[PDB]
């Protein structure tokens, strides 16, 4: 089976960036970062996005900012369901109050874990519309670095569909 | 007296021959290597059973007791971003 590392193109729906965008400015507007995943079904180096998962999650202040914690039950289930519908996990997004960027507690504690996956910072509490130039994306390497994907080549890579 | 653990990480599942004088962690390592799930280091992982569990990984695989076959759920302890 090819690995996720192989994925070079993803179909993203229009309607899982709505629930990313809903979700992320909600608590958004409470002050809060979210997160969300992308699952989907690898064909080849091809992606498609099947779902959305808002996972359970947390809220907490920390010295400098805000995060967002899944709790341990939650990450399990979130295995099951995997397993159990024959999804794969491609793609974390999360909110930051100001600047998009990965930060060392987002480089450290990833649920989007497997080599190749994706994770996505959207800006300002997800106050304006998604955009993939907006964004600030990073893709997990063998060496389990988190590493920039620029916005060229990340709008390459993902196509929206409707 | 091997046992097959098919171990699941992220919904992916992956097939590890088990010694029964080895204990769980042995088996978190191989599972995380043939799943490709690097971006937090198996110290960070744990397995629960099908009823949800929580099992020991110092715990020799003998220990437990399987059946020839048997699935466990190798999952995050925790995920953060901010
Ligand atoms: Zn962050």
């Amino acid at each position: 089976m090819t690995p996720l590392e192989d994925v070079r193109t993803v179909a993203l729906p229009r309607d899982c960036v709505s629930t990313v965008q809903a979700h992320l400015r909600s608590v958004g507007q409470q002050g809060h970062a979210g997160m969300a995943l992308w699952v989907g079904v690898q064909q080849d180096q091809h992606f498609v996005i099947a779902e959305t998962v808002i996972p359970a999650q947390r809220h907490i202040r920390t010295s400098d900012g805000v995060c967002v914690m899944v709790p341990a039950e939650e990450l399990h289930r979130l295995n099951v369901w995997l397993y159990k519908r024959g999804l794969t996990l491609l793609a974390q997004i999360h909110s930051h109050p100001g600047r998009a960027y990965h930060s060392t507690t987002d480089d450290a504690y990833a649920v989007a874990t497997t080599i190749g996956c994706l994770s996505l910072v959207v800006p300002n509490f997800a106050r304006e519309p998604f955009d993939l130039a907006r964004v600030a994306a990073y893709r997990l390497d063998a060496r389990a670095n988190w590493n920039e994907v620029p916005s060229a080549a990340l709008t390459r890579m993902i196509t929206i569909t409707s | 007296g091997k046992i097959e653990i098919i171990v699941v990480v992220n919904g992916q599942p992956t097939q590890v021959e088990a010694n029964p004088n080895q204990p769980l962690h042995v088996v978190r390592t191989k599972a995380l290597e043939n799943t490709q799930n690097v971006a937090q280091p198996p110290d960070n992982w744990e397995f629960k059973d099908e009823a949800g569990n929580l099992l020991d990984v110092d715990k020799k695989i003998g220990d437990f007791g399987f059946a020839n076959t048997v699935t466990l759920f190798l999952s995050l302890k925790a995920g953060v971003a901010g």
